[PDB]
């Protein structure tokens, strides 16, 4: 998918990924599987009451991720 | 004609997710799944202004460049044209 | 040179208000030379020292007045420019002259005979 | 003092130059070559009009002193003591 | 402690140097007040402007300047705009701010740390210079507005300024009027109507769906505008509009026939007879009702209507762009798209394999 | 070395040893705190260390700071609107500084989350009653000086400028 692509691009950015179940990740991409499944490191992580934590390492399944923020810097694929 | 989603291609779209949140964007890209690319993409929670006289504005939040699931996706419609941009 | 800055500045401020006053009378009781030449107006720094003193005298002025205010200074800015594009036409010009009177013949000769001017050079 | 009148109205070049120059020269060298020489001309030249020369017998007269600005134009001489009527074509020299 | 001399000199001497270096802007190329002026003269007519000549002749005194390109124009003027911004805190702070025992007792003090061997010329000079990026010459931009970037504030249909993009309102109209008979044209054409646009409206200005849309128009030509003119006091222009707003109404709707009287503006839609019954009918709870459901509508139509007003220039300009692309060919249209494009995206200142593995063994 | 936009960018950045982001800003010889918008409010904490800083104040509002390590400046006064720059400021460490009067601490009244403050090595904590001024004047803390605020101190900080 053209989506996916886009994803892939983001690898080595940082991403915000949103959960399904609304816990709010900030960190670098490091890994993105074509199933959305997620590696990401030295995050920010925001619960549903709003307290943060930190975290070195995580890995989210694609299947119970809601959504994903990019950068802008991919912005500038028009061709579809 | 596989069109009706490569028209609205390039439009701001008001979109609806399961939740019942309002994801307002450019719509860029998508897919089978129906995975969204949007650009310059807002959040509603509290309305879709009509004019409301109040305000039309609460809760909106700055997103900037979104992909959405389409797991997570209800539905679709044209908010504004295109940026020309 | 912070610390010349510092001093410099610390006696301008004291000098701005009690003038001579308070360093007339330090530089009799300390004994500096360093501090009679930051008076003086020989050692270089002193004209600086005007300046900060003068700066300080100027906070001075409107204290318990507050300021409630650029085009001026934009169309002043054009004049500078202009003036500077005259100046730069003049030297073309005089580049000019230079070459020809250097590349014309001064031994075509044919003579005839043998032997308050700035008021003159303008316009009345 | 000297008043030379040019033409009556009878592309960048010429014009731009400022007015006529003028120069003092030892008559040392001449074309002819007849052998004679021992004073000086204060020549005057025009891009288009021939030369003229105006011969100083006496070793110095009217050479001032100090009449400090520097745009050199030329010379000292044609800065000093030159103006040029452009607008009715009369060049003053003393 | 402090001496507050001292702070309040430093920022007399730092407001200086901004003055001085937007004056220097100013001088480079008068363009960039010229510009701000001229459109300050339609808002405020009182403002003075320069003599005609000057203003050709890219002049502000005896030397014409060269004159500059849109996109560097519009770059300077908001960087300007961030100047100024920074004169008026420092204005602020110091409007908020404003002994020989001590004098020999702070000097002995100074003496401490007498081993600092260290050149300082940095006090002046990397304010002046903070306010005058690249290692000479590549980029006008100063180290103040060092990552100040027009192309995050303007789309490349917008050209700085040049045009204003209104083909997503025209996508937005379409969905609004339920049809496709209307075309870019025929929606610009409705634009224009922005009396007119109270007495013959495009939709009953009742309908959801259009005073939605009205909203989004509204904002969308505010924010162009006071982006387009950075110069230009923000905050003196919004409170002299609702100045206008609330003060012409009030008598008689601003609006007034010499047949049906007096027109009140987006809640009730309904003329009186005379100013009288006008007033009068500015208490029922008819007007009441109104006012208090439809005031922001009628606001944000109001300032469509003076904003669309003041960029007059720009709505015509685009029309004719408009007009001209439309009547293209096909390479035409794709020649200028690349022209805008560059303009666009411009400087503001111009200077192994196993087939082998396995077959080696 | 002025505090820039270019400056913050290149910085050391990364997760820290107690789990929070932090922004590295340490021996650079910054005298003025300015340009933070740049960070974009990415960090839980930011260390300021080992630098000429005079004055705690020209922050933009940063929603995720929560801790300011300033060791080793010059700090001699604090701003004024710090709450509305920096609402969740939950930790600040000022020691090796040079705040000398008790009344320069009092802006730290208005940070409302403030919850470990530390004022070590400044000539303001030899004065008397330094302890029992903060602890009234400032009673959103709960550890000062690595020490718990009490409720013997708060009470004999009650009485005194009751």
């Amino acid at each position: 998918g053209v989506p996916i692509k886009v994803l892939h691009e983001a690898e080595g950015h940082i991403v915000t990924c949103e959960t399904n179940t609304g816990e709010v990740y900030r960190g670098k991409l490091i890994e993105a599987e074509d199933n959305m499944n997620c590696q990401m490191s030295n995050i920010t992580v925001t619960y549903r009451d709003g307290r943060v934590a930190q975290l070195e390492q995580v890995y989210i399944r694609g299947s119970k991720i809601r959504f994903l923020i990019l950068p802008d810097m991919l912005k500038n694929m028009l061709k579809s | 004609k596989s069109s009706k989603m490569l028209q609205h291609i390039d439009y701001r779209m008001r979109c609806i997710l399961q939740d019942g949140r309002i994801f307002i964007g450019t719509f860029k890209a998508f897919d089978k799944h129906m995975n969204l690319i949007l650009c310059d993409c807002d959040e509603f929670r509290k309305i879709k202004p009509k004019n409301s006289k109040q305000a039309e504005r609460e809760e909106k939040r700055v997103l900037g460049l979104v992909l959405l699931r389409g797991e997570n996706l209800v539905s679709m419609t044209v908010e504004g044209p295109p940026p020309k941009d | 040179s912070a610390f010349d800055l510092d001093v410099v500045k610390l006696t301008a401020q004291f000098v701005a208000r009690n003038g001579r006053q308070f360093l007339t009378q330090l530089m009799q009781k300390e004994q500096r030379n360093y501090q009679f030449d930051f008076l003086r107006p020989q050692h270089s720094l002193f004209n600086y020292f005007t300046k900060l003193v003068e700066q300080y005298t100027k906070i001075l002025i409107p204290p318990k007045g507050l300021f409630s205010k650029l085009d001026q200074v934009c169309y002043r800015v054009e004049w500078a420019k202009f003036q500077e594009r005259e100046r730069k036409k003049e030297e073309e010009e005089k580049e000019k002259e230079r070459v020809a009177y250097a590349q014309i013949d001064w031994h075509d000769f044919v003579v005839v005979e043998t032997v308050n001017f700035p008021p003159p050079t303008t316009p009345e | 003092k000297v008043t030379k009148q040019r033409d009556s109205e009878m592309y960048p070049e010429i014009a731009e130059g400022i007015m006529p120059r003028h120069r003092f020269m030892s008559a040392y060298e001449q074309r002819i070559e007849p052998p004679d020489r021992r004073w000086q001309y204060l020549l005057m030249a025009a891009e288009p009009y021939e030369t003229i020369a105006f011969k100083v017998p006496s070793r110095e007269i009217d050479k001032a002193e100090g009449k400090t600005h520097w745009n050199r134009e030329t010379k000292q001489f044609f800065l000093q003591f030159h103006f040029k009527m452009e607008k009715p074509p009369a060049p003053p020299s003393l | 402690m402090e001496t507050i001399l001292e702070q309040q000199r430093r920022y007399h001497e730092e407001k200086e140097r901004l003055m001085d270096v937007m004056a220097k802007e100013m001088l480079t190329k008068k363009s960039t007040l010229r510009d701000q002026i001229n459109s300050d003269h339609r808002t405020r007519a009182m403002q003075d402007r320069y003599m005609e000549v000057s203003g050709n002749l890219r002049d502000l005194y005896d030397d014409k300047d060269g004159l500059r390109k849109e996109e560097l124009n519009a770059i300077s003027g908001p960087n300007e705009f961030a100047e100024f911004y920074n004169r008026l805190k420092q204005i602020k702070e110091f409007h908020r701010k404003h002994f020989e025992e001590l004098l020999k007792a702070r000097e002995n003090p100074s003496e401490e740390a007498q081993n600092l061997v260290e050149f300082t010329d940095e006090e002046g000079y990397g304010r002046y210079l903070d306010l005058h990026y690249i290692n000479l010459k590549a980029s006008e931009k100063l180290d103040y507005i060092t990552y100040l970037s027009i192309f995050d504030q303007l789309f490349d249909i917008p050209k700085e300024r040049k045009n204003a993009e209104y083909k997503r309102y025209l996508e937005m109209l379409l969905e609004y009027l339920q049809d496709y008979t209307d075309r870019v044209k025929p929606l610009q054409d409705q634009n224009e109507l922005f009396e007119k646009k109270w007495e013959n409206g495009t939709f009953p200005g009742w309908p959801k769906e259009t005073s939605s849309a009205l909203t989004h128009a509204g904002a969308h030509l505010d924010l162009s505008a006071f982006s387009s003119w950075e110069e230009l006091a923000s905050l003196g222009l919004d409170r002299l509009k609702s100045a206008l707003l609330a003060l012409g109404l009030k008598c008689g709707g601003t609006l007034e026939e010499r047949a049906q009287r007096l027109f009140s503006t987006k809640g009730k839609s309904l003329e009186s007879l005379d100013t009288s019954l006008f007033a009068k009918n500015p208490k029922s709870k008819g007007t009441k009702r109104d006012t208090e459901r439809n005031k922001d509508i009628a606001f944000l139509e109001a300032q469509i209507y003076e904003y669309v007003e003041i960029l007059g220039e720009q709505r015509h300009l685009t029309h004719e762009n408009v007009q001209r692309k439309q009547a293209r060919t096909g390479e035409e249209r794709e020649e200028e798209e690349e022209e805008q494009i560059s303009e666009s995206e411009s400087e503001d200142e111009e200077n192994i394999p196993y087939w082998l593995y396995k077959l080696h063994g | 070395v002025k505090l820039t936009a270019e400056l913050i960018e290149q910085a050391a950045q990364y997760t820290n040893a107690v789990r929070d982001r932090e922004l590295d800003l340490r021996g650079y010889k910054i005298p003025v705190i300015e340009n933070l918008g740049a960070t974009l409010d990415q960090f839980d904490a930011i260390d300021f260390s080992d630098n000429e800083i005079r004055k705690l104040d020209g922050f933009p509002l940063l929603r995720r700071l929560k801790t300011l390590l300033v060791n080793n400046n010059r700090i001699c006064r604090i701003g004024e609107g710090l709450d509305q720059a920096l609402p969740c400021l939950t930790e600040l460490i000022l020691t090796n500084n040079s705040l000398v009067e008790l009344g320069d601490l009092d802006p730290l009244a208005s940070l409302k989350s403030l919850t470990y403050l530390s004022i070590l090595r400044n000539p303001v904590t030899n004065k008397k009653h330094y302890r029992l001024y903060v602890i009234y004047k400032v009673p959103q803390v709960r550890v000062l000086d690595f020490q718990k605020v009490k409720l013997k101190e708060r009470q004999e900080a009650e009485k005194m400028f009751k």
